[PDB]
């Protein structure tokens, strides 16, 4: 019983894209400061709250989520000198707390507690410990902006150095083995690579690299385990490709104080290269060169023309990462049909020694260094909250031993199961999906179903632990699906490329086909399917509900990119043209105009044979102050959907609500526990209402 | 470094 607010249209705004007239009646929503835009937000907020108060299960979801999240979490430890560092959360703290210890099972000490600052609105995203374990360099947000300030504490007494480094975003702090300072990659008051000596002001920092000719190029850096080489990587866009420049620190007459003479080992953007180990000038790299599933290769810097396969590309499996460990060994993390496989090999010969396949789920966070003989990593899964495993390669290389193990309170994992099945897409391609649900359910079409996906940027969707998902499973009798659609990197670069640029549409076809399978198999039925996704995943939700609204009961798009014609104009949208195309070019405009959500909102009931169809219940989630995916995307879509489907007609068949949940005074990043729970509880309450699903 | 697996 629903009251949409008035939303001005500006019928004079029209653009010509290569002879095609595109109206943009909500152009005015692109200024987030005008009082009209603020009034818009205020009205939509009022509408949403009105609708959400009708969703009586929110209070029940919220509590069960809290209860299920309330368990201690020890993150993967790493070692520097004789100390061990890791993150901790007693269960419901806003942000994880950084801790240090002398012994693995000794008394923790708190090094930095983000909860004490701004109510724990944001946590640590940059954290870095010196080689001697005396210094901790970390990134603090000053406000709701993306900008970080780097401060440095002494670990002995938790006292701050006066050093303050502004104008940093995602850079890490890369310590030299002399403990005199670290490399980092700031912006000027055009990214740069700088070295900072402890005890000096930022004005004194040594400049190592800029390129004024190529302002949009951005940087990552690294130093080798032996401390002799500084490596600078240069990237273009969100492409999985990069340059490799090496600086030999042993040959500098006066350390870094001299100043730069880089050996430019790879001076193009043809392939990705990540340095895994070295022995003097002999390097081992991970690369995708002639190998979309990746491989390890070896090259001597003193003869850089000659590259030699160390571990060749697998015909089937993605070599996702690699780590030198225990002086002379490698741990390779393969992704085989979206399931991890760890291999242990000889570093020198590249020969296979052991092979540990992993249960459905995800291993990651391998932070061991080459001198370490004890490797730690984290495992999670739909039904496994979080185990930190340990493997002592020296004394017991065969067995994985449980080091820490999270336990969800009042949750019996044995009542539920997870299967992986493969389903056919429109063009015949098989698509892996994971399906989680109560054991022994009847495939009678009756169950509410949530489907999650992303489909872009080489990103692999793994079936990790979500507490709210358990609630969905247990207390809503639900079925969860995670779809590994194309555009991801699950089957290497060809799987990425088969879902980008001109083939972006395949991504949506893959997702639609997963829903079609879940229906035909008896898991759910048309209109009892909910879809959810974030960023590019929001684009995924919005395009699919335009194209096949008949299939979905509920749809939840989180900070989605919805105006594919103009996305590139804002903030950091320019780095997505690799995957999406750009409307500046006619060939590429022609891809984009077809799926661009705000330019494809159409009344499904006006098509022959489709009179009974409407758009699903739709929640569009965003912050008012997102600097990554600027919220004009979410807003303009909302406005469009509301107009076309609701306010443009006297008594419209669109009865399913169309709202925005708008988070106030929030950033894209860092997301406090609780703030995050609130959001998820709102979206699940909404979902339960839209699918007419009862609580259990 | 998410605070909690919600
Ligand atoms: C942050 As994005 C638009 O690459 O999912
Ligand atoms: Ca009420
Ligand atoms: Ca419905």
């Amino acid at each position: 019983p629903l009251h949409y607010p008035p939303v001005r249209r500006d019928e004079t705004v029209v653009d010509d894209y290569f002879g095609v007239k595109v109206a943009d009646p909500y152009r005015w929503l692109e200024d987030p400061n005008s009082e009209e835009t603020k009034e818009f937000v205020d009205n939509q907020e009022k509408l949403a709250n009105s609708v959400l108060e009708e969703c009586e299960l929110i209070d029940k979801f919220k509590q069960k989520i809290i209860d299920f999240v309330n368990f201690p979490r020890c993150g993967v430890p790493f070692r520097r000198a004789n100390k061990y560092f890791h993150f901790y959360n007693s269960g419901l703290q806003a942000q994880n707390v950084f801790q240090m210890q002398d012994d693995l099972d000794g008394k923790p000490e708190v090094l930095y507690d983000p909860n004490l600052r701004e109510g724990g609105r944001s946590g640590l995203s940059l954290y870095s410990v010196s080689e001697d374990a005396k210094y901790f360099a970390f990134g603090i947000h000053s406000g709701l902006t993306e900008w970080v300030t780097i401060k440095i504490l002494k670990t002995e007494d938790r006292s701050y150095l006066p050093d303050t480094l502004e104008w940093v975003k995602f850079s890490p702090a890369i310590w030299t083995h002399d403990n005199k300072g670290f490399f980092y990659c700031p912006y000027p008051p055009n990214q740069e690579a700088r070295y900072h000596f402890l005890g000096t002001d930022q004005s004194e920092d040594i400049l190592l690299w800029r390129d004024l000719e190529n302002p949009a190029h951005h940087l990552k850096c690294q130093i080798t385990d032996d401390g002799k080489y500084f490596l600078l990587y240069i990237l273009d866009g969100c492409d999985d490709a990069n340059k490799v420049y090496c600086l030999d620190l042993t040959k500098l007459p006066n350390g870094l104080e001299s100043f730069a003479p880089f050996m430019k080992l790879i001076d193009s953007f043809d392939a990705s290269y990540t340095a895994i180990a070295n022995d003097g000038s002999v390097f081992t790299f991970q690369t995708n060169k002639d190998a979309p599933r990746k491989k390890l290769v070896r090259v001597d810097l003193n003869n850089p023309s000659v590259w030699t396969d160390l571990v060749p590309e697998s015909k089937k499996d993605l070599l996702e990462s690699a780590h030198a460990v225990n002086e002379n060994q490698l741990i390779l993390r393969y992704l085989s049909d979206v399931k991890h496989v760890l291999e242990i090999r000889d570093l020198e010969s590249g020969a296979l020694q052991h092979r540990l396949p992993i249960d459905i789920g995800s291993v990651d966070g391998i932070t061991a260094r080459r001198r370490d003989s004890v490797v730690f990593f984290k495992f999670t899964s739909i039904l496994t909250p979080g185990i930190v495993y340990q493997c002592d390669l020296k004394n017991d290389p065969t067995q994985l031993k449980i080091f820490r193990e999270s336990v969800v309170p009042d949750f019996d994992r044995s009542e539920f199961e997870v299967k992986q099945v493969f389903v056919p897409s429109k063009d015949g391609t098989k698509i892996p999906i994971f399906i989680a649900a109560r054991k022994g359910i009847s495939l009678d079409g009756s169950h509410p179903c949530e489907m999650h996906g992303y489909g872009g940027f080489g990103i692999n969707m793994m079936p990790t632990f979500s507490a709210s998902r358990i609630v969905f499973l247990k207390h809503l009798g639900g079925v969860f699906c995670l779809a590994n659609i194309r555009g991801g990197g699950e089957y290497g670069e060809e799987w990425h490329k088969a879902g980008f640029r001109d083939k972006k549409q395949n991504v949506f076809d893959d997702f639609i086909s997963a829903a079609e399978y879940l229906i035909s198999s008896g898991y759910t039925k048309a209109r009892r399917v909910a879809i959810e996704g974030g960023s590019n995943g929001g684009l995924l939700v919005a395009a699919c509900i335009n194209q096949r609204p008949d299939l979905f009961g509920c749809a939840e798009a989180n900070c989605g990119v919805m105006d594919m014609l103009r996305f590139h104009k804002f903030t950091l949208g320019y780095l997505w043209t690799g995957d999406y195309g750009c409307s500046d070019k006619e060939e590429e405009f022609k891809w984009l105009i077809k799926y661009s959500p705000i330019h494809n909102v159409r009344r499904p009931w006006e098509q022959p044979g489709n009179e009974e169809t409407q758009y699903p219940a739709t929640m569009i989630l965003t912050a008012d102050h997102d600097d990554r995916v600027v919220p004009l995307h979410s807003f303009k879509l909302l406005a469009t959907m509301q107009h076309v489907l609701c306010t443009s007609l006297e008594d419209s068949p669109q009865k399913n609500p169309i709202i925005a949940r708008i988070q106030r005074k929030a950033a894209a990043y860092g997301r406090a526990t609780m703030t995050q729970i609130a959001e998820v509880a709102d979206r699940y309450g909404f979902m339960a209402k839209a699918l007419e699903a009862p609580w259990i | 470094n998410a605070s909690a697996p919600v």
